[PDB]
């Protein structure tokens, strides 16, 4: 299923489309995500909604970091309230994605999101380029990591592939 | 005659490039030749340039 | 009509697990303590392997008799090239699984519908075990049962370049493993390692009790990390060998980790995608009977 | 060369591309509708297996030649004799950084390797062993601030050749016991790519084609053209009417260790990727056929038993005379 | 220089390749020579290896930075754009005539 | 010289047996050994 931008009048070309497998059992679900690996560029996310895997799929690769960015940000909420102890509403635990099939970016942008490196903040959070002022954030720690730091972000890099 | 070639050429686009190499050929004369190799070896007089 | 006295066919020379090299023939042991490796750090980290499934495939009628044996090395140490097998005559097997059945399965790796005039073969009550768990692997390809051809590669390398310091804690990290070499090498001890008969192993395991069961994982638990180590290489990422003066050596890239092809191409066995999940069908199966 | 290039040629107006001819498609032409005719798969799936037939067979004797040179060559290094003059091949050798630039370099991103690092100058004599790990080949690059006699021993059994920028002079760059290092006292020769990676399927490595090869007389770019020229014709096809429809009239691609890979937007071939590019792309198995790379590994056996090879070299003159006729 | 670093790597292509020789079978044999010593360039060597030839790889080296020059060179027109493609059609074909 | 041997002088001697310099054939040009499942060619066990 082909999914539309968000806006009515921005009658333009869509970034993603989103992909339904059949897909009962567990067993299953690992034939799927195995046979996932050399293909182009795609993405799932720790959990689903109906129980059905439904993976993404990017049109150019330019655009595959400003959507993996959009999600990032909203995940290091749910892990602010998480942190606190608060009865959390929406679902899914983890919402960060993770690159199956994946460019080079998308690597050092996965590691640093991971280890949760920001905090707080609330200043009305800039949506649109939000995507490098992420990204420039990224190399900045590395340029900090005291080894032991260092040893496992580059691991994360080169790794890629587990939550 | 085979410098410029790689045939194919006389084209459109090649038109320009072709006539370049053309005002620039020298024309294989058997002496013109051997007075380049003795040249090289051969002292001067003369500050040629 | 060879019997076991609790020591096992393994505990016999009629077949002996031998690997040729060194201009001389030798025993797996001898091999393994030219493995020398470092590490990488990316660790590999032990996880939990699940069970089975109960169901058994059901033979479909067949008449004659194939070689049950066979394919189950020329799938997992094939080394010339093996096409798609997810199909084939390959759960017969289950045709031995019930009690009073007269179908016996011989010595050299054959199973016969009734037992024939002068055919050597195993005791028909210690069979009956081996198939009751191995004849499960007749759905090996079968969609929603199949196991999963990433994991239990961590148990692998685990297993065949684990110090024990490390086996202890389950967590270990990441090896390249190098030995020295010769000239075919890696291709060479799959056309050897192939003719082993390797059932006159796997019946040892479902049968031999505590007393000696323990005795018998500690003589056999490196012609275990023998047909271990070929099958890795058949997923390792990289062949490449490093020189020395007049010295060669066949560093191994991953070990323990699976990726999706073979490194060796011309230079090493090679698996296909039927492959893939045959060896993980394999693998699952024969570590809740090892370990 | 690249594949998708608009070179000075045409396929006969079939590079020329034209509007205008959409308006017989309107008001021209008639259609079926307004009984349907199903062609016959056989007709066309025969064309294939045809005009792909004499492909293989086409350059097939091309790439054999280039698989058994291709083996190495090159590199013009100098090793400078250390020690009390008991060797003449002690093993602190190097090359510049120049002749390293249009051999190793090309090489080198051909199998993805890191590095190698530098020496620089008061680097462990571990350092060395620390690249030469990952890298698979031994190689160090450059020499700044004299490095100490605790490094400099390391590099001689292991080899890993010191690319230097220079060559005015060298030992001004190393702290030593003093002998035979003076700018001189050394001897130089070649090196090998025959010895320097032995990958795989990459190079092609092995003691029945290294003797091999150590035979010829020492081949240029002509001799070794009209060696894959002799060997063509030493050995209705609806593909022969192909064949000649071709441009065979040409082929001058040189192809010694050939790879598939993508150049960028503009001009920069990229390193072998993963997850964009395809599979078969990695190597190149000299271009030669799966089942036909394994058959030259058993008659890489007959060709080096010792009762084929019977030619003798070296004859001694003498006067004995008497005869005991003895075949040998 | 600091910044025409550039101008000095393109220029650099210009250095010669053979080795220098004080010539003896002039000097054994007593020719008269101006000189004090008697000396020349050669003026490039010959075949090392078997299959190598490393004067034509030089050249080779040559055609390949002297390419990058030609493609870069940010033409303001349009089929002065298209000359500027047809041009490798004669930079390569030279330098496989070379060898 | 002579690599490609086998055997040579098939004539029995006037009185003694072996005539000189007589070869034998090879032990292992009269060998057939049964081919493997994957590998295809080997020798018989000799113990």
């Amino acid at each position: 299923i082909p999914i539309t931008n968000s806006n009515i009048f921005d009658d333009s070309s869509t970034p993603y489309n989103v992909r339904i497998w059949h897909a009962p059992t567990m067993t299953e679900v690992n034939h799927i995500l195995a046979l996932m690996r050399k293909s182009t560029l795609v993405s799932t996310h720790s959990s689903w909604h109906w129980n059905v895997l439904h993976t993404f799929h990017y049109r150019s690769e330019s655009d595959m970091i400003d959507h993996f960015a959009a999600k990032i940000l909203e995940d290091w909420r749910q892990k602010e309230k998480l942190d606190k102890g608060a009865l959390v509403e929406a679902d899914r635990v983890i919402q960060r994605l993770i690159p199956l099939s994946s460019s080079t970016y998308v690597q050092r942008l996965a590691a640093i999101g991971a280890l949760y490196p920001n905090e707080f903040t609330e200043n009305v959070l800039d949506l649109s380029r939000l995507s490098t002022a992420l990204l420039q954030l990224s190399d900045t720690y590395y340029q900090h990591a005291n080894d032991q730091l260092r040893r496992l972000y580059r691991r994360m890099y080169n790794d890629s592939r587990t939550l | 005659k085979r410098y410029f070639p790689e045939n194919l050429e006389q084209n459109q686009s090649a038109a320009r490039l072709v006539s370049a190499v053309k005002a620039r050929a020298s024309e294989a004369d058997i002496s013109s030749i051997h007075l380049a190799i003795a040249r090289e070896v051969s002292p001067m007089f003369n500050v040629h340039e | 009509m060879l019997q076991q006295p609790t020591g096992g066919y393994t505990t016999l020379e009629q077949f002996a697990f031998t690997i040729r090299n060194d201009g001389t023939n030798a025993t797996p042991t001898q091999f393994l303590q030219l493995l020398s490796y470092e590490a990488t750090e990316n660790e590999l980290v032990k996880k939990t392997i699940p069970t089975p499934e109960t169901h058994l495939p059901s033979a479909r009628n067949v008449p004659g008799n194939v070689y049950i044996e066979d394919a189950i090395t020329q799938a997992l140490f094939g080394i010339s090239a093996q096409n798609v097998n997810a199909h084939g005559y390959f759960s017969r097997l289950s045709a031995l699984a019930l009690p009073n059945t007269s179908a016996r399965l011989g010595l050299d790796g054959v199973i016969y519908n009734s037992e024939t005039i002068n055919i050597p073969f195993y005791d028909p009550a210690a069979v009956a075990n081996f198939a009751a768990t191995y004849a499960k692997l007749g759905n090996a390809s079968t969609p929603r049962y199949r196991a999963d051809m990433i994991d239990i590669y961590a148990h692998v390398g685990l297993e065949l370049a684990g110090t024990d310091a490390e086996r202890a804690a389950g967590v270990m990290p990441v090896k390249r493993a190098k030995f020295d070499s010769w000239e075919g090498s890696l291709i060479s001890l799959s056309r050897d390692v192939v003719n082993w008969k390797i059932l006159a192993f796997l019946i040892d395991l479902c049968s031999l009790e505590g007393e000696a069961l323990r005795a018998f994982k500690t003589r056999n638990r490196d012609v275990f990390r023998m047909m271990l180590f070929i099958m890795s290489t058949a997923v390792a990422a990289n062949v490449v060998n490093r020189k020395v003066t007049k010295r060669v050596d066949r560093v191994l890239e991953y070990i323990g980790v699976n990726s999706m092809r073979t490194a060796g191409r011309t230079a090493t066995i090679t698996y296909d995608l039927s492959r893939h999940e045959f060896a993980a069908k394999f693998l699952q199966l024969t570590f809740t009977r090892w370990n | 060369k690249p594949i998708i290039e608009r070179q000075g040629e045409t396929v006969d107006g079939l590079t020329i591309i034209d509007t205008s001819i959409v308006w017989p498609i309107l008001c021209q032409c008639t259609y079926p509708l307004v009984e349907i005719v199903y062609p016959d798969p056989s007709t066309t799936l025969s064309q294939s297996l045809s005009v792909a037939q004499v492909l293989s067979k086409l350059t097939l004797p091309d790439a054999f030649i280039n698989m058994i040179l291709s083996g190495g060559d090159s590199v013009v290094m100098r090793t400078y004799q250390t020690e009390a003059d008991d060797d003449l091949d002690e093993g602190i050798r190097m090359t510049t950084y120049d002749q390293y630039l249009s051999h190793i370099r090309e090489r080198l991103h051909i199998t993805n390797v890191p590095d190698p690092i530098y020496i620089t100058g008061a680097s462990t004599p571990d350092q060395i062993a620390a690249s030469v790990q990952a890298t698979h080949v031994a190689v160090v690059l450059y020499q700044s601030g004299v490095i100490n006699g605790s490094a400099s021993t390391y590099l001689r059994e292991n080899e890993v050749l010191v690319v230097m920028p220079d060559y005015y002079d060298v030992v001004s760059r190393f702290a030593n016991a003093n002998l035979q290092m003076n700018n001189n006292r050394y001897h130089e020769s070649v090196l090998e790519i025959a010895d320097i990676f032995d990958q795989a399927d990459f190079i092609q490595t092995s003691d029945a084609v290294r003797q091999l090869r150590a035979l010829m007389p020492t081949l240029s770019t002509s001799q070794i053209r009209h060696a894959i020229e002799r060997i063509a014709q030493i050995t209705t096809d609806y593909g022969k009417l192909t064949l000649r429809f071709l441009g065979t009239l040409t082929r001058s691609l040189k192809m010694q260790n050939a790879q598939i890979r993508r150049i960028r937007p503009d001009g920069t071939v990229l390193r072998y990727d993963d997850q964009i590019d395809i599979e078969a792309f990695r190597w190149s198995r000299y271009f030669l056929d799966e089942l036909r790379l394994r058959r030259l590994s058993v008659g890489l056996r007959l060709i080096t038993n010792p009762r084929i090879a019977r030619r003798f070299d070296g004859v001694r003159i003498m006067y004995l005379t008497d005869d005991d006729p003895d075949p040998d | 220089l600091a910044g025409a670093n550039t101008i000095i790597a393109i220029m650099r292509l210009f250095t010669p390749q053979g080795f220098l020789r004080t010539d003896d079978l002039a000097i054994a044999a007593n020719f008269p020579r101006a000189s004090r010593n008697p000396q020349t360039y050669i003026p490039y060597t010959n075949q090392r290896g078997t299959v190598t030839n490393e004067f034509a790889s030089r050249f080779r080296t040559i055609v390949a930075t002297l390419a990058n020059v030609v493609n870069e060179r940010a033409v303001q027109d349009d089929m002065q754009k298209a000359t500027r493609s047809c041009t490798k059609q004669w930079l390569r074909h030279l330098e496989t005539q070379f060898d | 010289i002579s690599v490609a041997r086998s055997m040579r002088a098939i004539v029995n001697h006037n009185e003694v047996d072996r005539p000189r310099g007589a070869v034998a054939p090879s032990s292992y040009e009269m060998d057939t050994g049964t081919l493997s499942r994957n590998g295809d060619l080997l020798y018989s066990p000799v113990a």
